[PDB]
């Protein structure tokens, strides 16, 4: 209740009778002092008609009304939009048939147009099944780069199963090795880690909810530390093989740096407000890390400059990512949607592609760290083909086709080094490893 | 959805908790001095009888 | 189901539900509480003195 | 400028130039209609004496959560007006013996004076 | 919304656009034939210009449960104003008392 | 007689001239406030045009939940089945515009026709 006169409450209200409005005591009195009238009336007003004045539910009642009101008004606007696109509906079933007199007499014109008118890869037919195995398909394994006894890089792909209170991880980088390391599980009460990921000197970071990070050594099995990591957004990204430190990113973006030894820690990006992000991956010269989700959002970010704004890549949002790659030519970010391939040129302006994208339900695929080399696999004929990037024609040119002799597989991985190449087929369940020889 | 929702409402809440502990701690006062208030007006008109009588 | 579809809608409402609030409306929602406190206070002393003056008008009556 | 009736802030507010005290409009006029008086001073009043006067929270954004806080605040009340009964009850039956105890006081005095 | 000639819900709503009035379709209709008027006002009123109403709880449930807490808020005030004038009245009688007693503790 | 906003009987019921239908006064000034028009036959209505109408207790609020429910269902069943006409509309809506993307296409195959000779 405002005085008319200051806008604002009272601290002594009085009343005029003649505009039936409150006012501070002191402006109404001074007012008619000044004029001998009410304010807003102008009538004749002595002070001593003034009236002095002696010192949630409803309010929730005209909320339940107003909301009422919007929720009328909407289910009203829902009656008559309904209304308006059936009649719509109705106008463009016409319109299919509208735009068959003119579109169909031009289909009919049309028809009576159309009438008038880095090591390469061997040669491989032949394959075999080297492991089949359960594991988590939850615990996110991240790849790693090691160092062969050649000072070049091979990568290990790694796949996790928790079981009966430990960790079982299958580990290859070519159809030649495969290990299997078992761990426990450090967790009280048999959780699953979400992400794994190894660090240098046999130590394994595993990512529980709520943030919390263990480092394990996986020789010893003894815990080195415990890491609860200050932010409230879900960490979806976890590497180690950046040596002092480990790098870790949120599903809103802040990227962070951590010391596996000490408290040595740093921000180098904070959490926006209108991205959501589920994976990441991190560039060869470890300086720009793409994050990304499966709505099409993919963000690069580099990590030397910390107001450098991140580039955003454009995808379709139909197209729905399943990873991100960058090359080993260290200029090509292979972007593997759910049917088609995207790959951005690096040196160039942000979204120059290297090739146009093109489209070769039923198949999975790996895209080999060259960028150069493909496996699918089709769950109708049951067969591995595989595609090779033609640099003549700028195009996925299929190579050769070899059949599985055998449950669907929904994903797959490749790796390849000097002992030969294999496909990691899985299914939600279950893996295979399947090696591709002569 | 819900938890969509609860993002909006954090965006609020944030905001909005700068004002709702000082609206908390006043109407707190309000309850501690209407007490005190009615107090006062008790022994009132109780002292105006008794300058009649 | 049907407490569920109702509710999906309710949650549908509490999405679009206060910028215009934001500040203002707590703001003025605070302030006049604070006007009230500041009031309350004054008429908590008003009070006080007017006992006095009565009490001493019957001792000098 | 809280109401006297409910001790809230008034949709819509009134003032008696009887009581010169301020009211939610329904509740001042129920009294009006049921009476014909001011509630506070029991002289007589009619409508036409009665001088009309010229947020929700963060949680408090849903039909279940304003539903549910509006039933506890009803239930509330209705709790309250049931222990306000019986709390009336305890000083009416003070307020009848506490006379006769100044009546008996002046039987007591004429017995010591 | 009632009928005004008859007080009850209409079987063919109209209204009136001279009285703002709702009636039912033929008791408006017999007035207007005879006189050309509104019965309520007497003012000029054609069938041409009677509004024929295009046939067809929750601001009632509002409604009563405002109308609810308004009797609630008015037995409890009745109860408080009640509670008040009796704690004035034993306020007034204790201290009467209380003069008394300054008397007996004297005696 | 029901508010053909709401489909509830009115607390304080007024009536458009242009539509000739009662509703809750609260609910088309609103309409006209933001819109300027009658909400059924959306021809332009001033509020000045509007014309105003001349004159259980402890489950009530268990009833109100169960009415308000009902609304809140009846929404639900007006958007869910409103979203799947915005559907099957959404279909016709790449149906019109795959009919101007193939005719776009065909007006092509037109100068394609008139150079076949």
């Amino acid at each position: 209740m405002l005085c008319a006169i200051s806008g604002k409450v009272p601290r002594r209200p009085v009343l005029s009778p003649k505009s039936r409005t409150i006012f501070e005591k002191s402006l109404l009195e001074q007012y008619v002092k000044d004029t001998g009238n009410d304010p807003i009336t102008n009538e004749p007003l002595s002070i001593e008609e003034i009236v002095e004045i002696v010192p949630s539910i409803p309010n929730l009642l005209t909320s339940l009304q107003n909301e009422w009101d919007a929720i009328m008004l909407e289910n009203f606007k829902l009656r008559s939009t309904l209304d308006s696109l059936t009649k719509k509906l109705s106008t463009v079933m016409y319109e299919r048939d509208a735009a068959k007199l003119v579109a169909a007499q031009l289909l009919m014109e049309k028809n009576e147009d159309s009438k008038d008118l880095a090591p390469k890869w061997p040669i491989l037919k032949n394959l075999e099944l080297l492991q089949a195995q359960n594991y988590s398909r939850n615990i996110k394994t991240f790849p790693y780069k090691e160092l062969n006894k050649s000072m070049y890089y091979d990568k290990w792909v790694c796949m996790c199963r928790c079981e009966d209170g430990a960790l079982h991880f299958t580990q290859l980088k070519d159809s030649k090795t495969i290990t299997t390391i078992t761990t426990p599980n450090p967790r009280t009460g048999g959780e699953h880690p979400a992400i794994i990921s190894r660090g240098p000197c046999n130590r394994l970071l595993l990512l529980y909810p709520g943030n919390q990070i263990t480092i394990l050594d996986s020789k010893t099995n003894k815990v080195l530390r415990e890491i609860e990591v200050d932010s409230a957004n879900e960490i979806i990204y976890m590497y180690g093989h950046n040596t002092e430190y480990f790098i870790w990113a949120d599903n809103r973006g802040t990227i962070g740096f951590q010391s596996y030894e000490d408290d040595s820690q740093y921000i180098v990006h904070s959490a926006k407000s209108d991205v959501e992000y589920s994976s990441g991956v991190l560039h060869k010269d470890s300086l720009l890390l793409a994050l990304y989700s499966p709505d099409g959002i993919l963000d690069v970010y580099n990590l030397s400059s910390p107001d450098q704004a991140s580039s955003r890549f454009p995808v379709d949002e139909e197209a729905k990512i399943k990873e991100v790659k960058f090359a080993d030519n260290g200029y090509w970010m292979v972007v593997e949607c759910d049917q088609t391939v995207v790959c951005f040129d690096l040196r160039k302006d942000v979204g120059t592609l290297a090739y146009p994208t093109y489209t070769i339900g039923t198949v999975t695929y790996d895209i080999d760290d060259s960028g150069k080399n493909m496996i699918a696999y089709s769950n109708e004929s049951n067969s591995l083909t595989i595609y090779k990037f033609d640099k003549k024609t700028k195009n996925w040119t299929k190579d050769e086709e070899s059949a599985l002799c055998l449950a669907d597989f929904t994903d797959m991985d490749v790796v390849c080094g000097d002992g030969g190449i294999a496909a990691i087929l899985k299914t939600n369940d279950s893996f295979n490893i399947v090696a591709l020889t002569p | 959805r819900m938890q969509h929702i609860t993002q909006g409402r954090t965006s609020m809440k944030i905001q909005f908790k700068t004002a709702m502990p000082p609206t908390e701690v006043l109407l707190e006062s309000i309850q501690s001095k209407v007490e005190s208030i009615e107090q006062l007006q008790r022994k009132l008109q109780h002292v105006q009888p008794l300058e009649q009588q | 189901l049907g407490i569920v579809d109702s509710y999906l809608k309710h949650q549908e409402i509490v999405l679009d539900t206060l910028p215009q609030t934001v500040s203002n409306q707590w703001r003025i929602n605070n302030d006049y509480i604070r006007q009230t406190c500041t009031i309350v206070e004054e008429m908590n002393i008003q009070q006080r003195k007017q006992i006095n003056d009565l009490e001493i008008y019957r001792k000098r009556l």
